[PDB]
RNA sequence: GGAUAGCUGGAGUUUUGUUAGUUUUAUCAGGUAAAGCGAAUGAUUAGAGGCCCUCGACCUAUUCUCAAACUUUAAAUGGGUAAGAUCCAGUGGUUACUUCAUUGAACUGCUGGGAUUAAUAUGACUCCAAGUGGGCCAUUUUUG
RNA sequence: AUAGCGCAGGUGUCCUAAGGCAAGCUCAAUGAGAACAGAAAUCUCAUGUUGACCAAAAGGGGAAAAGCUUGCUUGAUUUUG
RNA sequence: GCUGUCGGUCAUACUGCGUCGAAUACACCGGAUCCCUUCAGACCUCCGAAUUAAGCGGCGCAAGGCCCGGUUAGUACUUGGGUGGGGGACUCCCAGGGAAUACCGGGUGCUGACAGCU
């Protein structure tokens, strides 16, 4: 939105963000994908091995299967807010070509890290997986 | 004894003029701005060169009256008297103090004496000359320099006089816009009739 | 010498608002008037307003709202050639008949004549009358800017509405005659002193009597007859409510005149 | 330092440039009903019932109406906890807050909207669009080639 | 409007000025009650001076002011003494001119034991109608620019009512 | 021997760590209200029972 | 050095479409930074044009440079309030208040309309008591 | 909200009016005028956005007033929240 | 299209100077016996009815002022980031917000209630 973007600026220096593909999103939730389980107070974290979790959680909004979360995500559906807010925030490890220089931005000429990289945080989260 | 004036160098207090709070006053050096031939009008006199500071100063009442008589009698032996204006365009407002010799108690002090405040890009002298000359109004303000703390770069600007016009578009005079000695005047259209 | 009304004088020059450099509200007073409380909240303090121009004599009733004043019944003097009363007009005792003439159309306009019939002259009297019932209909005095002596035609139009049963509140002390004697009053409601100077002169002068009282003269109404036309004035009102260049120039306009000149 | 009921008010209580003289009086026919929001700005004009300087340019909602000031309950932050506090003031001081009439606005077009469906089942679901991302078309016009610049001394 | 834009005197004032209070001063509101038949206003002194001798609030000295019909037969035996001629100086820019007398004694009146010898000053005033809208409570305002008296308009008018010259 | 006249440090930290708004309450409370109203509150209530 | 509040722990409960050191939408308050002096106030350089000079006078239009205790104007960053189930409308009653008046006002009975009415995240009193009340440093702001 | 033996100053009072209310009036200053009279007395007109004055420091505020002048008075009273 | 009484915004409405205003109407204006006011019927008050000159209204002015926009200027300044630069004073890049005179293009009003008039 406009609110979700000039949030962003607050933060932009602690933060590398951008645009996903149909390829980097199913790769997140194929392989490190996550599901919150349970009441306000305890929710369990457990691991995408079958539609079944996902079925009983969302299928009031459709969503039954697993690849029906990769269409809500990637075109933004109606229900996007719940589709997200049931995967538990994705666990990357450290990438395998290291950063630049956490320091500068992805813009100047140093070659840095913060900031938006409008399409290339693809080739960053393909290595963090 | 007064101060070496690597004291008071920096800008580091808020601007402290005399007034009615301050009340000692240390009387200044240069009451005397402009020189050379002061009354010469516009159509003569139509080079230029100013002294320009690159570098955020305080300099003192001192050494603007030492730069003075060091540039205006340059111009003396070598382009005579009467073929010069000097100004004077930085003034010293900010006054500045003294604690002299339980330590601290008494550390706020009296004033000592007058310093001007100086930016960057601001403009210090201008001399005012015929084209004839300029190069040696150059380096009479190479001279002057030397008196002054930090650099100073001289600049050869392309306006006519002191004005704003351009000395092209000075002469675009013929028509009759323009009409007073060191400030040249703009008739408008503007009224009344 | 450095003389009047700098450039930088009209810089700082603010306005009075406007009705105070036309020289015709006192907004000290109007404050104090419009305010009616909050706990009230929405209630509307009205109020008569008597205004003596020359040759007239008008009187309103008036609530304020944000937009603007709201008059609820107009009177005027002009008026009175209606009921019997040819001529003059300004007088005290027209005063007295232009506040009486405004106090019915209000009663009328509610719907509220056949109560208060209130007090036909000139003893004192308030509304302290009428128990267990509904009460009279309360309504202020803005004089203005004319100067309150005591006297002057003002109060003539507020003992009018007294008569007519508007609940005003007033004291006694800017009446004529005051210590009050009732029956001084009666002779300027009635224009008795108009009567007696009329009849003081004609004896002394026929130059005079022929200057003033010109109208007099041709609406044919001698010195005796006076008294008679305000009295009757009275039953005629409380049977009665009312029934009915140059030009600017454009900037294309205005450089074409420079060339002329 | 030194505390007064007006201290450091000089800039704050100035009347303004061209502002001076007493209230009009349209701003004093306002009708304040209680359960209702004001903000609370003092003017210096009148010294008679001027809130202290802290509840100056603050928002809050109208308890009392006495016949000549307004209760307003205002609230405080006082280190670990808000308190509301209530303050009388005259009726000068205080002025109407504009800051409730979209969402009053909004529930009579909101209220209105829900209730005309009835028979078609309503479930529409009102709600402000934050204006986020674009969609695309394509755009045509008149072009300028422009360089970066040369730098100028001036 | 030619007939109504015609000058008339506005007003006449007479001014005597003291050294002191007491029978000095009182004396001397005598003669302007005799002369024009109206009891004087006493003025008070707004500051010390000293040099001359006054301090604050000494009550020094007496003024009247007469309008109509009154006014005309003083200012016509007023001038008799100066044998109708005045300076140009006398004349104000705002066109109410003015001028001074010695001898009260000379001009009517009684040389008299304790009412004694004064001058005065004796300063009038010019305007034409519609002088009320200056002065009045309600609606207020200026007499504009073509309606006002000038010097040069007082001096013309001084030439032909008492055949004066400046 | 000073010593340290006064500090605000760590008090916005030490105020966040709990800054409690007191809840809301239906029916607001009277007091502080007129005292002319709140009698004919107390004859009002009197005449529905 | 104490007392007092805060910070902290423990012991009990109440309780889950309500909370927020955040933005957005709409609405207010403010007089710092800069800017200003051919705008007031205060400081200030330069000449122009207004019985024989004469620098003066003062005025009129311009000009050089300024202000923590000057200001017409005026940012960024921060601060307030609001964004519905503790709501909205319709209609009757109570009243020593209020009104000229069932006119209002506040409170209440009933009858409709509406389930989360911006974004994102997320379950939210009472008692008893400890220690502590010498602080220091860094980036930016800043006083002697 | 915010410190220092930071900066410029102030208070331990004064007043039955300098309290209260209403009415009338307009102030400092400048300009042109009037016997004795001027650079300063008093009177008159014109202009006068506050440049005066409001007991006293400094700052807000004030023009048919909050200023000045007159009239009548004691709300500088009582009961406690 | 206008005039009056009570107003709203309170200069686009103020000030200066100059020309023109049908009809009501405001107004100047005539008088002092009573009501009433003073040195003074000028103000004020009362009783009147034998000229648009002013007030008042419209319009003009290469008018001042005021209001509105464009320049000035993505400049001054500034929030977050920097194992950026520089001996310091200060300055640059990245992610953001963003002024004010000077100076010339247009303006000089709009308006509610009530009673009347080509």
């Amino acid at each position: 939105n406009k609110a979700t973007i000039e949030m962003l600026k607050a933060v932009q220096p602690f933060i590398t963000y951008g645009y996903p593909t149909l390829k980097t999103i199913r790769q997140l939730i194929y392989k490190r994908g996550y599901a919150k389980v349970g009441k306000p107070g305890a929710h369990s974290r457990i691991r995408l091995q079958a539609n079944d979790i996902v079925s009983q959680h969302l299928g009031k909004y459709g969503i039954h299967g697993v690849e029906d979360l990769v269409h809500e995500i990637y075109t933004c559906g109606p229900y996007f807010k719940q589709a997200n807010n049931f995967l538990w925030p994705f666990k990357l490890n450290s990438p395998r070509k290291g950063f630049t220089s956490k320091r500068h931005g992805y813009n100047e000429p140093r070659k840095g890290d913060w900031g938006n990289r409008e399409e290339m945080i693809n080739e960053l989260v393909q290595r963090m997986i | 004894g007064r101060r070496p004036a690597r004291c008071y160098r920096y800008c580091k207090n808020k601007p402290y003029p005399k007034s009615r709070f301050c009340r000692g006053v240390p009387d200044a050096k240069i009451r005397i701005y402009d020189a050379g031939r002061k009354r010469a009008d516009v159509d003569e006199f139509p080079g230029v060169a100013h002294l320009v500071s690159d570098e955020y100063e305080q300099i003192s009442s001192e050494a603007l009256e030492a730069a003075r008589v060091c540039a205006n009698k340059y111009m003396i032996k070598n382009c005579g008297k009467d073929n010069f204006h000097l100004r004077i365009r930085v003034h010293p407002f900010h006054v500045l103090r003294i604690n002299k010799m339980t330590g601290m108690r008494g550390a706020f002090g009296k004033p000592m004496g007058l310093v001007a405040r100086v930016d960057i890009g601001q403009i210090l002298m201008s001399i005012r000359t015929r084209e004839s000359n300029v190069a040696t109004a150059v380096t009479a303000l190479r001279r002057a320099a030397f008196k002054f703390p930090g650099r100073q770069k001289v600049f050869v600007s392309n306006k006519w006089g002191f004005t704003k016009f351009t000395k092209v578009e000075y002469k675009k005079q013929a028509e009759g816009r323009i009409v007073d000695g060191v400030g040249a005047k703009w008739i408008s259209t503007k009224g009344p009739l | 010498v450095k003389a009047l009304k700098n450039k930088a004088y009209f810089k700082r020059y603010q306005v009075k608002y406007r009705r105070r450099r036309q020289g015709k509200t006192d907004y000290a007073a109007r404050r104090a008037l419009v305010l009616q409380d909050r706990n009230k909240y929405n209630a509307h303090k009205h109020r008569l307003v008597v205004r003596l121009t020359n040759k007239r004599i008008i009187c309103q009733v008036v609530y304020s709202t944000i937009e603007g004043d709201r008059v609820l019944a107009t009177a005027e003097s002009t008026e009175l050639p209606r009921y019997g009363v040819k001529i003059g007009l300004t007088n005290y005792a027209a005063a007295y008949c232009t506040g009486l003439l405004l106090a019915r159309r209000v009663l009328k306009q509610l719907g509220m004549s056949e109560t208060f019939e209130g007090v036909e002259t000139g003893e004192e009297y308030h509304i302290e009358e009428n128990f267990g019932e509904r009460r009279p209909f309360k309504v202020l005095l803005d004089v203005g800017i004319v100067r309150t002596t005591v006297g002057n035609r003002v109060f003539g139009a507020m003992k009018g509405a007294a008569d007519g049963g508007l609940h005003v509140p007033h004291g006694i002390k800017k009446f004529p005659g005051y210590s009050y004697d009732p029956e001084a009053h009666r002779a300027r409601i009635l224009g008795l002193h108009v009567a007696d100077y009329m009849r003081q002169l004609k004896e002394e002068d026929p130059e005079k009597y022929s200057a003033q009282f010109s109208q007099y003269i041709k609406n044919k109404i001698e010195a005796d007859d006076i008294e008679a036309m305000y009295k009757n004035a009275h039953a005629q009102i409380r049977k009665n409510p009312d029934a009915v260049r140059h030009v600017k120039l454009t900037k294309a306009q205005r450089r074409e005149r420079v060339q002329q000149k | 330092t030194s505390f007064g009921k007006r201290a450091r008010t000089r800039q704050k209580f100035s009347k303004g440039f061209r502002r001076h003289g007493m209230p009009a009086v349209s701003r004093l026919l306002v009708i304040h009903k209680k359960g209702d929001y004001v903000d609370i700005v003092c003017d210096p004009s009148v010294q008679k019932g001027m809130p202290y300087s802290y509840y100056h340019g603050r928002t809050g909602i109208v308890f009392n109406v006495t016949q000549r000031a307004v209760g307003v309950e205002v609230n405080k932050v006082v280190g670990n906890r808000v308190i509301k506090k209530r303050i009388h003031v005259r009726l000068e001081h205080v002025r109407k807050s504009r800051c409730n009439e979209l969402f009053l606005r909004r529930v009579k077009e909101n209220d209105a909207a829900h209730h005309e469906a009835h028979l078609k089942g309503e479930s529409i679901k009102t709600k402000r669009q934050i204006p986020g991302p674009k969609p695309g078309c394509f755009v045509s016009g008149t072009m300028e080639v422009l360089e970066p610049a040369p730098f100028v001394e001036s | 409007e030619n007939p109504m834009r015609k000058i008339r005197i506005e007003k006449l004032t007479l001014n005597i000025c003291v050294g002191e209070s007491g029978d000095r001063l009182t004396r001397a509101a005598r003669v302007l009650e005799q002369l024009t038949g109206q009891r004087p206003q006493f003025s008070k002194a707004r500051f010390t001076i000293r040099s001359f001798g006054i301090r604050r609030n000494e009550k020094i000295a007496c003024y009247v002011t007469v309008r109509g019909k009154k006014a005309e037969d003083i200012l016509e035996k007023g001038l008799k003494v100066k044998e109708y001629e005045l300076k140009k100086k006398n004349f104000s820019d705002s066109g109410n001119f003015g001028f001074g007398i010695q001898e009260h004694i000379d001009l009517g009146i009684k040389y008299d034991p304790s009412t004694g010898i004064y001058g005065m000053d004796f300063y009038v005033q010019l305007t034409r109608p519609g002088n009320r809208v200056a002065h009045r409570k309600r609606a207020r305002g200026r007499v504009g620019h073509s309606h006002r008296v000038t010097k040069e308009d007082s001096i013309k008018w001084f030439q032909q009512t008492y055949d004066g010259i400046v | 021997a000073k010593s340290k006249n006064h500090t605000n440090h760590n008090q916005n930290k030490k105020a966040h760590r709990n800054i409690k708004k007191p809840q809301r309450k239906r029916k607001m409370s009277t007091k502080g209200m007129c005292p002319k109203f709140l009698r004919n509150q107390r004859a009002c209530k009197r005449g529905m029972m």
